[PDB]
């Protein structure tokens, strides 16, 4: 599955 | 003047926290990170000693400045007509924590054991200099590949550490605990005990338990990976949906769990070189 970075905000 | 005490290099990366780019002191050579951030995107800003105003993340990085190695170190600022721009140190050779888990997967307990204890280390750091970082996750986490120590950076979305309620947040929504998804309300150390035990399933899992704001405020730790019941019971623990049932930061160090970590020097001769 997919891992992905998550932007703040 | 401010392009002639640093050598500018390629863009590192851009987003919520402006643009920063590699560099290099002329004057020593020493690696540094420039970032730049605009004027008008910032939220919070601050007074130094001598009343300047400045972004909030300057004080905060001035606040948590010192020897101690596990938070980025701010080495000058200085302001622009429509921006500020920060100095900051730059570990080399160097891979954040997000991408070193994408490249590893799942960390063996012994390696995720040493890298929570100094990121435990370094967010005590931040509380005992009056600061709330509010953006704990393994993007947030340098590597130093040779000498296996972790360095928090980002203070953009941080806040001057206070013991009454926030009802402001800008971090990251998927590391945010379920009383700011339900009531928009938290209280900064059981907050960022929340984050640090997404940080540790993280670790050894391989990627982080929730993604939408049902499994925030659901209160079900499933484990996709095999973890021992004690790293389990820890992060249950910090992931417990009442904030008041969470543990301090106290509890979570002297954890069964937590107990002979690896020094660092130990960390990167068996785990990074
Ligand atoms: C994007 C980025 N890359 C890097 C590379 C490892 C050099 N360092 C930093 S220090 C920082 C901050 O806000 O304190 C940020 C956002 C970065």
């Amino acid at each position: 599955r997919k891992r992905r970075r998550h932007p703040s905000g | 003047p401010l392009e002639s005490q640093y050598q500018v290099g390629p863009l590192l990366g851009s987003g919520g926290f402006g643009s920063v780019y590699s560099g290099i002191r002329v004057s020593d050579n020493l690696p540094v990170a420039i970032k730049h951030v605009e004027k008008d995107r910032i939220s919070d800003w601050g007074e130094l000693p001598n009343g300047t105003r400045v972004p909030m993340e300057v004080v905060l990085l001035k606040k948590v400045s010192s020897g101690f190695s596990g938070v980025i170190r701010l080495l000058d600022w200085f302001e622009r007509p429509d921006s500020f721009v920060l100095i900051l140190e730059r570990p080399e050779p160097v891979q954040d924590l997000f991408d070193f888990i994408t490249e590893r997967g799942a960390l063996q307990e012994e390696l995720a054991r040493s890298f929570f204890w100094q990121v435990l280390e370094a967010v005590r750091h931040c509380h005992n200099c009056g600061v709330l970082h509010r953006d704990i996750k393994d993007e947030n986490i340098l590597i130093d590949l040779n000498r296996g120590e972790l360095k928090l950076i980002d203070f953009g979305s941080g806040a001057l550490l206070k013991d009454t309620v926030y009802t402001d947040f800008d971090g990251t929504r998927v590391y945010s605990p379920p009383e700011w998804i339900r009531y928009h309300r938290y209280h900064g150390r059981s907050a960022a005990v929340w984050s640090l035990g997404i940080l540790l399933y993280d670790m050894v899992c391989g990627d982080i338990p929730f993604e939408h704001d049902e499994e925030i405020i659901g209160g079900q730790v499933f484990f996709r990976q095999r973890v021992s019941s004690e790293c389990q019971h820890l992060i249950r623990w910090c992931l417990a949906l009442r904030p008041s049932d969470r543990p301090t930061f106290e509890e979570i160090q002297n954890h069964p769990w937590m107990q002979d970590v690896l020094l660092p020097q130990e960390t990167a001769e068996i785990h990074l070189h």
